[PDB]
């Protein structure tokens, strides 16, 4: 069958499933952005923009 | 003049009586008579908390807060003698009343600040 490094080639001639895979990728990335923001808000100390700003 | 059933649940019970704009007069004090405050009412509108200074030892400011314990904040039904002093000054000596309320306010970021808002032994 297909080697492991070729599994996604099933999408080349399947525009609908390619759109699905792209939707899933987009869902993952947007989910990352959301999760990352939440984790940052759960750890961020807003009490000192002078000596403890976000980049520290 | 309003009854309990007029006031119940409106939030008016936590407000102090007001006087109209026409009330810019003068109440004569007779240094020979004894005086009393029959009712003192204190209705807070703002609670400010002093920020715990970063470490600059610069000006730490009082900042706004959000009241989270509802319309439970006012001091009222406070009474005490109103002394007339030698120098013509008046001294109110609080004796009794509903002279404290526990109050919780919330700082930006979530920190809750409980306080015993009071004038005990004023
Ligand atoms: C954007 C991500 C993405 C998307 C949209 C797809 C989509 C697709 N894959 Mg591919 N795949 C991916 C990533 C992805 N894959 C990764 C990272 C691997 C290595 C594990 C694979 C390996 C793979 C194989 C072997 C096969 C596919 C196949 C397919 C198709 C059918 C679905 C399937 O069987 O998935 C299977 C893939 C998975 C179930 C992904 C693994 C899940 C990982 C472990 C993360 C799970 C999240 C987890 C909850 C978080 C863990 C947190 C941790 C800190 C503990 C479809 C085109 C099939 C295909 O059609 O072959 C012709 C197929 O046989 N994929
Ligand atoms: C938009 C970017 C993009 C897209 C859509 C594709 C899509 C494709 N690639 Mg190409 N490729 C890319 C960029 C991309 N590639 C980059 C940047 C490189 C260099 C690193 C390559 C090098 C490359 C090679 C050498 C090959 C492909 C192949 C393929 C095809 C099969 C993929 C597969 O089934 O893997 C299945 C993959 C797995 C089952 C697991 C992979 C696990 C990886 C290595 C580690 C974990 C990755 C992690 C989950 C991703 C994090 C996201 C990242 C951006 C930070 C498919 C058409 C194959 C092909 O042409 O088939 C005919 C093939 O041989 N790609
Ligand atoms: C009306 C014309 C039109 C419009 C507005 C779009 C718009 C888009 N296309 Mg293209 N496309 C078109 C014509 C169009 N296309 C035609 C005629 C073809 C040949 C069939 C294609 C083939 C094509 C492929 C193969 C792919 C796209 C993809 C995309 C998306 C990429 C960006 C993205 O996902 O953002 C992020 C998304 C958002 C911020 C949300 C947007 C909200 C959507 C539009 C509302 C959904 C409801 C709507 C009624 C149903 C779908 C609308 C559809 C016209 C796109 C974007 C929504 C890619 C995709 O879907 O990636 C996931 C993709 O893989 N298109
Ligand atoms: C411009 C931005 C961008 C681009 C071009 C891509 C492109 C890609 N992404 Mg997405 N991704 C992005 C942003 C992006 N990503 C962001 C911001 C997030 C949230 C963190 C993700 C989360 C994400 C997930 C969870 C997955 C992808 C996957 C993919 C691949 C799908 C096509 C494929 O089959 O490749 C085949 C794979 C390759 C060609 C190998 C790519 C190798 C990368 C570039 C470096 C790998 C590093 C190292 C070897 C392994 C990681 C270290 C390990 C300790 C974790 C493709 C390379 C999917 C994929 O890799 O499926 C197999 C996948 O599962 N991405
Ligand atoms: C965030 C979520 C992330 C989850 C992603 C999951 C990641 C999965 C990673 C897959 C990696 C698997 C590698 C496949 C490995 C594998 O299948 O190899 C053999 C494979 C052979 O492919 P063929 O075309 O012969 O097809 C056979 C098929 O059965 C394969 O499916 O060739 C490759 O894949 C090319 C890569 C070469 C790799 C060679 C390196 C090995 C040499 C030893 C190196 C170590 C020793 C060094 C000493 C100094
Ligand atoms: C369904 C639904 C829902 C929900 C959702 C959700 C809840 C979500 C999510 C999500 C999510 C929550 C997600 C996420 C994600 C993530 C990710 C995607 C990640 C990733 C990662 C990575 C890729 C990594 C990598 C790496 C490492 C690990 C280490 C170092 C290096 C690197 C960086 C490479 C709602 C209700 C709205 C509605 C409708 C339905
Ligand atoms: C319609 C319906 C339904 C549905 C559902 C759904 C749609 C679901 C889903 C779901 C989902 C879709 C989910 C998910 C998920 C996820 C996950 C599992 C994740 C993750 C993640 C992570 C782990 C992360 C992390 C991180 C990052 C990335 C950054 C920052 C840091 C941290 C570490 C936090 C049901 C059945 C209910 C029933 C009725 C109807």
């Amino acid at each position: 069958g297909l080697p492991w490094y070729r599994v996604h080639t099933v999408l080349i001639n399947d525009p609908g499933r390619l759109i699905a895979a792209h939707l899933m990728h987009t869902a993952l990335v947007a989910g990352w952005a959301g999760s990352m923001a939440l984790y940052e808000l759960a750890t961020f100390d807003p009490s000192d923009p002078v000596l403890n700003p976000m980049w520290r | 003049t309003l009854t309990y059933d007029d006031i119940v649940g409106t939030g008016l019970a936590n407000k102090c009586p007001t006087l109209d704009d026409t009330a810019r007069g003068a109440y004569p004090i007779d240094s020979s008579q004894t005086y009393r405050i029959a009712r003192l009412c204190l209705q807070p509108t703002t609670f400010l908390v002093k920020e715990e200074p970063k470490n600059k030892r610069q000006e730490a400011e009082f900042v706004p807060t959000k009241l989270v314990t509802r319309e439970t904040t006012s001091l009222d039904q406070i009474q005490g003698e109103l002394k007339v002093n030698s120098d013509g000054s008046l001294t109110f000596v609080e004796e009794d009343g509903i002279d404290f309320q526990p109050v919780t306010v919330q700082m930006a970021g979530g920190e809750r600040i409980p306080l015993l808002f009071t004038v005990k032994n004023l």
